[PDB]
């Protein structure tokens, strides 16, 4: 069943790319132009979505 | 090469497949089954590396994991690092004078714990032929070390 | 509490402990300081054993 | 480090090209170029199953279950979780034995059973001791958690108040602590009565949360232990406290091998709470606010507990940078503490009271 | 990673690897020449999967191969217990009191050979028992009852027979992966044994010969701790001076036996090893029926409470001398005489039963 293999990849998918999200992530704890910035990307993806 | 070997005998036998040693067949098995030798044998060399005494890609994680960075650890020689990981790994014993030379001789050094000269607790260590800071962090508690060279 | 993977290991673990004491305490059949043991001490902690 | 997968399609191409003279692999949509591909992808499968075989060759890096496997190998035993007990008071009718298994279930549905057989001729409200039957943190509840009573007794009414809360419940630990611990135990190798020891054995009793060993401390033949337990109110010990840390160093049970292991006989520890050394700084912040005076001086106590110690000094540097660590203040001038502040092994300091 | 593709999974998506990267599409019933292909890499990416899963087997030492278990025993120190032998009684007799060489051998009907090394001297016609180790390393090497040996080199005045009344013992072969495993998970977990009052005793006690210690800290002020041993197999209960530099040899340094690292006592204290010194009391009971069986019951009784509550630097009360004669239960009337008072003594003398009188 060709048609009902795509969604069940795609939740496999979904879930691997949280998790490599999540465990490379890494805090930055300083109010720096790095923090700003990070800032600045996640406003703008929340814009775009 | 017995990978090109192995993946001319995964293939059909028959009277049309042409797998003499001059064929074009056999020289596309290299080319093909070569990446996979390689990937072998770094599965292989992995054997190796689960030691921390031969580790060579994984020195940092294991340094890092006994919190090795230290006195010991000699400035560069890949080989220093190494011994240093593989004895703080198993580094175990008491207070005793032999376990002590025992020890010292474990890092390719020689010393001899001899009898004190001026009271009890301060022992004279003997270095024939680093060596001062680990054993100032691993000495015991109560005693005091004197130091010798000959 | 033993699946079918750590059964035989810890089994095996089991059967040497009890091994070790046992061996030790039946090499010493007759010897001058095991007489100064009760008979019926000895013959509770053997058939224990 | 594995190889990339373009790195794996390049060199397959490369190979094919010098074994077959005259070929060009990398061709648009030609058989070359999709068996080429098709072996990449081959390649990079087996080389992330390098990658996984190796990384479980530490437990840093391992994932759980060979986290567990190598904590069980080096010795790291794990605790189980524990029950929850509390005191229940139980109105009574007449007198009447209430005997051990009698079951008290909550307005939830989590049972409490006794586990000891009383008699009472009261015919009033007493009071007894009940444990809970699913041994976890959902065990203990609030300061007035009424329950009622599941199996019937003769002579007591159904319903029971506790007044106070049942506690004692908690869970079993995390792969996190239990590599945490094994760690620990790599970091440091245990001697007999080393500086690292003393220090292993005094961290080791219930309560305390740091420990700091001078050896040699009052002559050739005295080490002295100094511990600290932040998680009070107190944030210091107690005769009490310094009795049994010193007790639990003299002996205590080997949990692996059985047999009792501590402080050599010889020598003497005489262990000793350390004293409190407050230091009043001076400084001026231009915008006032109590979310910002709070910050700052939990920034200050984040550095004390990091970078202070018994018997070490403290530099005005270091008070300068948790000031200016804060990110909503906009003038951080400091005034006090401008030379260095030492103190002797007993006595360690401490961020007091601050001046604003 | 782990649950590595199935060999299945494999040539479907090699197959689609192959199918899609081209113009045409295949027809649902074809045999082309690149099926085989893929077919063939997709055997060398399930063969190398397979070697890859037992590489990562090998890395956790509870479920390596024996080859491999061996080399993590190699790192760590851990050595392999090699087989040993057998050995038992040798019921020999005799013509004209002759002396055995030092290496004479024996055979078995099997064809396995047994060795006596040592040289014994006999002084009369008549069956005497010696120690012989098999020259066999397995367990085959390890007879039953009542098994006949011959000689295999005539010796003069010695007739080829041995009983072996009790059958031979010992005959353990190699180890096995279960048996490492747990030696060297021993070593790994068992923790150091820094200089403790308790530490002492086991120190003093390993060594073969010494039965009981006793260890008095603190002695003669801080600093320095005494030990004392005692030896009750030998008919001389009190250790002679070799035996204390033996022991204070042993206490100074030894390896362990369970660990391969070496153990000690700490560098700081002074320990001191003296042989106890005797004090005997000497009970003289009175007895009503006078035998040889009472009175072996009777210094049976006392021995084992001497044994049992008596040490270095106690009292001994004449009740348990009391009870220790009244447990007997085979005589009709007993009179203690001689001990009135609660004896006592120091730290280097101990207390111990003498010649006793009338019995």
């Amino acid at each position: 069943d060709t048609s009902a293999a795509v969604p069940a990849q795609a939740v496999a998918v979904t879930g691997s790319l949280g998790d490599t999200l999540s465990s490379v992530w890494q805090t930055v704890k300083d109010g720096t132009a790095a923090a700003t910035a990070v800032m600045e990307a996640v406003t703008g993806v929340i814009d775009d979505i | 090469t017995p990978w090109q070997t192995a993946f001319l005998q995964l293939l059909p036998s028959g009277l049309a497949w042409n797998k003499s040693p001059d064929s074009k067949l056999s020289a596309l098995a290299q080319a093909i089954s070569d990446v996979i030798a390689t990937a072998a044998d770094d599965a292989r060399q992995m054997l190796r590396e689960r030691f921390p005494s031969t580790s060579r890609w994984y020195l940092g994680e294991w340094e890092s994991f006994l919190g090795l960075p230290d006195c010991t650890s000699e400035n560069g020689t890949l080989s220093e690092r190494q011994r240093a990981a593989a004895n703080k790994m198993r580094m175990t014993g008491n207070l005793s004078r032999r376990f002590y030379e025992w020890l010292a001789a474990q890092y390719g050094f020689t010393v001899r714990l001899t009898d004190s000269t001026e009271g009890q607790w301060v022992t004279q260590v003997n270095i024939y032929g680093a060596l001062e800071c680990l054993l100032e962090k691993y000495k015991p508690a109560h005693q005091i070390y004197k130091f010798v060279y000959h | 509490l033993c699946d079918t993977r750590t059964a035989f290991s810890t089994w095996n673990r089991l059967a040497q402990r009890f091994e070790r004491r046992h061996a030790a305490t039946a090499g010493r059949q007759g010897t001058i300081t095991t007489s100064y043991n009760s008979p019926v001490a000895e013959k509770n902690i053997a058939t224990l054993n | 480090s594995p190889p990339t997968l373009s790195s794996l399609i390049a060199r397959t191409e490369q190979n094919i090209e010098q074994r077959l003279p005259g070929s060009w692999p990398q061709a648009r949509e030609k058989t070359l170029s999709a068996i080429a591909y098709a072996q990449a992808g081959l390649a990079a499968g087996c080389h992330e199953h390098i990658s996984w075989v190796g990384r479980q060759i530490i437990p840093s890096t391992a994932d759980e279950d060979e986290l567990l496997e190598h904590c069980r190998f080096w010795g790291v035993r794990r605790k189980q979780a524990t029950a929850a007990s509390g005191p229940l008071t139980v109105t009574t009718s007449a007198a009447t034995t209430i005997p051990a298994g009698t079951r008290w279930q909550r307005a939830d549905g989590v049972v409490y059973s006794l586990a000891d057989t009383i008699v009472i001729d009261r015919a009033g409200t007493t009071e007894i001791t009940v444990t809970a039957l699913a041994a976890g943190e959902a065990g203990n509840t609030g300061e007035n958690t009424l329950l009622t009573l599941i199996t019937p007794v003769a002579c007591v009414v159904s319903d029971a108040i506790t007044v106070k809360g049942f506690s004692g419940g908690a869970d079993i630990e995390s792969a996190a602590e239990l590599l945490s611990r094994l760690e620990y135990r790599v970091q440091y190798p245990p001697f007999g009565g080393n500086q690292f020891d003393y220090v292993r054995w005094a961290r080791e009793v219930s309560g305390v949360t740091r420990a700091w060993c001078f050896p040699t401390w009052k002559g050739g033949g005295t080490v002295g232990v100094t511990f600290v337990m932040d998680n009070r109110s107190n944030i210091f010990p107690q005769p009490a406290d310094v009795e049994r840390v010193a007790d639990y160093i003299a002996g205590h049970t080997d949990p692996i091998t059985g047999l009792i292991v501590g402080q050599p006989d010889g020598v003497n520890v005489t262990v000793f709470a350390p004293k409190a050394k407050p230091v009043n700084p001076r400084i001026y912040i231009s915008p006032k606010t109590a979310e910002l005076k709070q910050a700052i001086t939990n920034a200050i106590n984040t550095m004390f507990f990091n970078e202070v110690m018994p018997g070490g000094a403290l530099a005005p540097s270091r008070i300068i940078r948790a000031v200016a660590g804060v990110t909503g203040l906009d003038d951080f001038e400091v005034r006090f503490p401008t030379e260095i502040q030492r103190s002797e092994n007993t006595e360690l300091l401490t961020a007091g009271t601050i001046e604003w």
